[PDB]
Parts: structure tokens; C-alpha cells; sequence
């Protein structure tokens, strides 16, 4: 599934499955975004038949231009007279065009890492 | 009934020095105040059941808290707790939540802790 809401995972999760649960893609990452990525992974690895996914997604469809001063910007839709368009919706990245990281990225390097540790005392 | 201590938890403190002098009352040592605080239910629940709401409550102050533990749900008033932890003492809370229906529901308490509840 594309998206799902929590409770659809848990819903999966509630009935013997043959079939593991896999989320080809979720989280969208358009502009500042990434928001309850813990709360998502947090259920992942409590319930069985759930096996992860897909953030949506790597790098900014953003092309490389210049304006009338000659100051570089990142243009998207409807930023070279082309008509219908629909504007910054190919900007849905963790990383920009030139791969420089958005902060978003850090809160994924957390909630992906491989090493728990809890605190007894 | 309004002047007499009935058999509930109760905590008490003071302070006491032995000095040549008589020092200043409003003056005090400096110690932290804050107690460790962990929520968790289950993320859902069919229409009818009965969701489980359990709060650990650590205290690893030099002093005994006395709390009133607030559960709300979607932002209004559901049940209250009151509690007394001792210095170097856990404390454990189950609160019963009934009647949610269909859909998804907040729970959140007055110690800083939130969470999304699904309702199939
Ligand atoms: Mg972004």
C-alpha cells in the first residue's frame, strides 16, 4: 500500500497473514516534512507481518537556472513558461538537487540505525 | 470528618540546621524536581473493547512528590489519578478508556506524553 495511516498496519497485524506487509512508499518528505517517523517504525517492530518500506523519497527534481541579476536558483514547474504545470509537487526530497542533505535526513539515520539501547538503572 | 487524617498516602518534609546563628527561613538548597514519565496502550482497538492506558512514574529526587495524573481524550477531561512516590521509587498507573468509536483518537496527559489511538 501507498501511504497507509497507522491503523491500517495495525488492522494487517491483527488476523493471521500469508503475505508480509510492505509499504512501497511513505512518509513524504515535499519540503519540511518527515514528521512521526518513530511512531510509524515503533509499530513495525512490535507487531508481526510488518516488514518496513519506502520513504517517498531521495532527491529534489529541482533543475539548475539562473534569473535576470545571474543569482542561481532551483526552478520547477511552471519556471520555464510551460503550460499546464503542477508547480513544486517534483520537489519531494530529503536531499536537494545537488544532493546537499535537508535536515529531515538526521531524524531517518536515527530511527533506521541497527543498535537499541535502553536504560536499566 | 474535615479534621482528621483518614488512611491515604501522605508525604512531609523540613529542613534543619545546627548553627551559632539563626539563618534566613526563605533561603534553601537547590535540588531537581522533575520525575521520568513512560506512556503505552495499544495502538488500536475494535468499536466496544476497553483500551489500557499504563504510566510508569520514576523518582529519582531527594524528595517524595505528590501528583494528580490527568488522562484527556480528544482535548477533554476523561479521569485523574492522585499518587505519592517516595524518593528512589517507581510508581505504576493502569486507567480504563471506554465508549471510543470509529476512528482515530488523541491521548494525552498533563506530564508532557501524547499518542494516536485507532479505533477498527
Ligand atoms: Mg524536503
Amino acid at each position: 500500500l501507498m501511504y497507509p495511516k497507522m491503523d491500517i498496519l495495525l488492522e494487517y497485524a491483527s488476523k493471521k497473514r500469508e503475505k508480509p506487509f510492505i509499504m512501497c512508499e511513505y512518509a513524504h518528505a515535499m519540503g519540511n516534512s518527515v514528521g512521526n517517523l518513530k511512531d510509524y517504525w515503533d509499530v513495525i517492530e512490535k507487531y508481526p507481518y510488518l516488514h518496513g518500506g519506502c520513504i517517498w523519497d531521495w532527491v529534489d527534481q529541482g533543475i539548475r537556472k539562473k534569473d535576470e541579476n545571474g543569482r542561481e536558483f532551483w526552478a520547477y514547474g511552471g519556471d520555464f513558461g510551460d503550460t499546464p504545470n503542477d508547480g513544486n509537487f517534483c520537489i519531494n526530497g530529503v536531499v536537494l538537487p545537488d544532493r546537499t542533505p535537508e535536515p529531515e535526513l538526521y531524524e531517518v539515520k536515527k530511527v533506521y540505525q541497527n543498535v537499541k539501547i535502553r536504560q536499566v538503572s | 470528618l474535615e479534621y482528621r487524617l483518614l488512611p491515604k498516602p501522605y508525604r512531609f518534609s523540613f529542613r534543619m540546621r545546627i548553627s551559632e546563628e539563626i539563618p534566613s527561613w526563605r533561603v534553601l538548597a537547590a535540588i531537581p524536581e522533575t520525575l521520568h514519565v513512560e506512556m503505552s496502550s495499544e495502538d488500536v482497538i475494535r468499536e466496544g473493547d476497553t483500551l489500557r492506558v499504563k504510566f510508569s512514574l520514576l523518582n529519582d529526587t531527594p524528595l517524595s512528590k505528590e501528583k494528580q495524573v490527568v488522562l484527556f481524550v480528544d482535548g477533554n477531561e476523561y479521569s485523574v489519578r492522585r499518587v505519592v512516590i517516595p524518593p528512589f521509587k517507581k510508581e505504576e498507573l493502569v486507567f480504563k478508556v471506554e465508549g471510543l468509536k470509529k476512528g482515530e483518537h488523541l491521548i494525552h496527559t498533563n506530564l508532557n506524553t501524547r499518542k494516536t489511538i485507532y479505533v477498527r
